[PDB]
């Protein structure tokens, strides 16, 4: 059931950084472990990753700088609800 | 001498914001400007993408001044805290914004204060995660106000504009018309909650600590509503989001925007409301609002769902399609709460479900349904219990084509009555019919429209606009159920 989303306004997309959103009741410890699992699974495939931030308090998840190549792998992680490619917002 | 915008939001009778804190997620700000000096705390939270000082803090400084400025602010009071999620060019990221929203929530948990208003004077395209974060923060009891967007487009295509729990604000000018911004302008449509002054808005200029600049945009509009919310919440701190939203709608100037400015299909979806502060003149009153669903899309069995807030009652349910290819609507229970569900017809492009959601404490409301009679007097159902009032009639059908407290439908249609025991409530029914693209009937002043329907020649749909029931067709008769506190 884990899905991927990116900005429909193609110019506003910021490929290479992804917000990994985990299911609602996921605990911070589980989010951190999921991030580590991703980095390990990535490293085994020859990919560098960087966990920029671990979300807790509103949504559980993490922000990760990685190749989009890893998205199929990432979508199979435990607890994943969806993954969204980062994108741009602008002063109105 | 009063800036036009501050006069515009001043009510017809009058005599702030200090118990409330307004968070700003924006560019950096000039916090020593005299409009805001000592009232804005810079958190020094910063999460901004690389570019690609007077200029850097122009947007944020102006908006802090619109919200809380000593001389030109709305909530001249109020305390603000600023987070930097926009770079010098006014560009941010969804992730930085999420991290910012999260920071606000963590700050609150560590050091709880009173009501919080969060102003998000920014937009990107539709974002599931940003909308979800907003919803979660709204559900956590924080009030969020965002800019509709400056793209002269449907705000539902943008975030946070499109998040239903966020108060989304479009921009109107001194003539109460939607603001043009170059070749674009204020967004519109059903994700916009209301409009507010957003052209030629004077406020703090980060050029110098006593300078002022006029700016235009839906951010400026949103700042007015953040200010109004802060004032309203200082006065009535216990307001739920739904109570605050109903007040913002109720105290707005109504039917002052020329809707010709909007694309034709967005006119009906776009609220014709310009924000204002509550009058000093204000016991209990019946507040209702019209909630349009997302369009169901064209699937044959497509349904659109319009829901109310947890603390609201669904008093009626209508539907609308521009084609008129429609299987009507029904009020159905769902997670122990009634929702308005509309059904598309075979070959229909889709339909909207249109709920009337009202703040009615001590109400016990139910739905009484009857299936197609298939004969003679039409399909009928009534609120049979002693003392229950009918607040709304709905009807749906499954076919491809065709007296107090009673609803009447087509003989081949099911009929649904919303029946409430609301002993403080008086309701009357006002009808009007004519030979015709649109027929219209309004409740009397001081009465609140709870239900709007067409007597069962090919109607596209019916919908409440404020306290006016509109029936759309391609003698047709509009029927309004109007109620008030007794
Ligand atoms: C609504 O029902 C509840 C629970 O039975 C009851 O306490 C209350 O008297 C009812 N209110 C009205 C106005 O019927
Ligand atoms: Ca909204």
């Amino acid at each position: 059931t884990a899905t991927f989303h990116r900005c429909a306004k193609d110019p506003w997309r910021l490929p290479g950084t992804y917000v990994v959103v985990l299911k609602e009741e996921t605990h911070l410890s589980q989010s951190e472990r999921t991030a580590r699992r991703l980095q390990a699974q990535a490293a085994r495939r020859g990919y560098l990753t960087k966990i920029l931030h671990v979300f807790h308090g509103l949504l559980p998840g993490f922000l990760v700088k990685m190749s989009g190549d890893l998205l199929e792998l990432a979508l199979k992680l435990p607890h994943v609800d969806y993954i969204e490619e980062d994108s741009s917002v602008f002063a109105q | 001498s009063i800036p036009w915008n501050l006069e515009r939001i001043t009510p017809p009778r009058y005599r702030g914001g200090s118990l409330v804190e307004v968070y700003l997620l924006d560019t950096s700000i000039q916090s020593d400007h005299r409009e805001i000096e000592g009232r804005v705390m810079v958190t020094d939270f910063e999460n901004v993408p690389e570019e690609d000082a007077s200029k850097c803090d122009s947007h944020g400084t102006h908006l802090a001044g619109v919200v809380s400025g000593r001389d030109a602010g709305v909530a001249k009071g109020a305390s603000m805290r600023s987070l930097r999620v926009l770079n010098c060019q006014g560009k941010g990221t969804v992730s930085g914004t999420l991290i910012g929203l999260e920071f606000i929530r963590k700050s609150q948990l560590v050091q709880p204060v009173g009501p919080l208003v969060v102003l998000l004077p920014l937009a990107g395209g539709y974002s599931r995660v940003l909308n979800a974060a907003c919803q979660r923060l709204a559900r956590a009891g924080v009030v969020l106000v965002t800019a509709a967007g400056n793209f002269r487009d449907d705000a539902c295509l943008y975030s946070p504009a499109s998040a239903p729990e966020v108060i989304t604000v479009g921009a109107t000018n001194a003539q109460d018309q939607p603001v043009t911004l170059g070749t674009l302008g204020t967004n519109f449509g059903r994700c916009v909650d209301l409009f507010a002054p957003g052209e030629d808005i004077i406020g703090a200029s980060s050029d110098c600590s006593t300078c002022f600049v006029s700016q235009s945009g839906t951010s400026q509009a949103a700042a007015h509503v953040a200010g109004i919310a802060a004032m309203m919440l200082s006065a009535e701190p216990e307001l739920t989001l739904a109570e605050l939203r109903q007040r913002l709608i109720h105290f707005s100037a109504k039917d002052v925007i020329n809707e010709a400015w909007f694309p034709e299909d967005q006119r009906v979806l776009t609220p014709n409301l310009v924000a204002a502060l509550p009058p000093s003149t204000h016991g209990w009153q019946l507040f209702c609002r019209t909630v349009w669903s997302a369009h169901s899309g064209p699937t044959r069995m497509a349904t659109a769902i319009a829901r109310c807030a947890p603390d609201e009652e669904l008093l009626s349910c209508s539907s609308f399609s521009r084609s008129g290819k429609r299987r009507g609507e029904r009020m159905e229970a769902q997670g122990g709460k009634l929702v308005c569900r509309a059904h598309n017809a075979f070959g229909g492009e889709g339909v909207y479900a249109i709920a009337r959601c009202c703040l009615l404490p001590q109400a016990n409301c139910s739905v009484h349904t009857a299936p197609p009679a298939e004969a003679s007097m039409g399909t009928r159902v009534h609120c049979h219990q002693q003392g229950h009032v009918l607040t709304g009639c709905s009807s749906h059908w499954e076919v491809e084509d065709l007296q107090p407290n009673q609803c009447v439908g087509h003989r081949e249609a099911s009929i649904h009555a919303s029946c409430c025991h609301a002993p403080g409530l008086e309701c009357k029914v006002k009808e009007h019919g004519i030979p015709q693209e649109q027929v219209t009937v309004a409740c009397e002043e001081g009465w609140t429209l709870t239900g709007c329907s067409a007597l069962p020649s090919h109607v596209l749909g019916a919908y409440a606009v404020d306290n006016t029931c509109v029936v759309r067709s391609r003698a047709v008769t509009a029927v309004a159920i109007c109620c008030r506190s007794r």
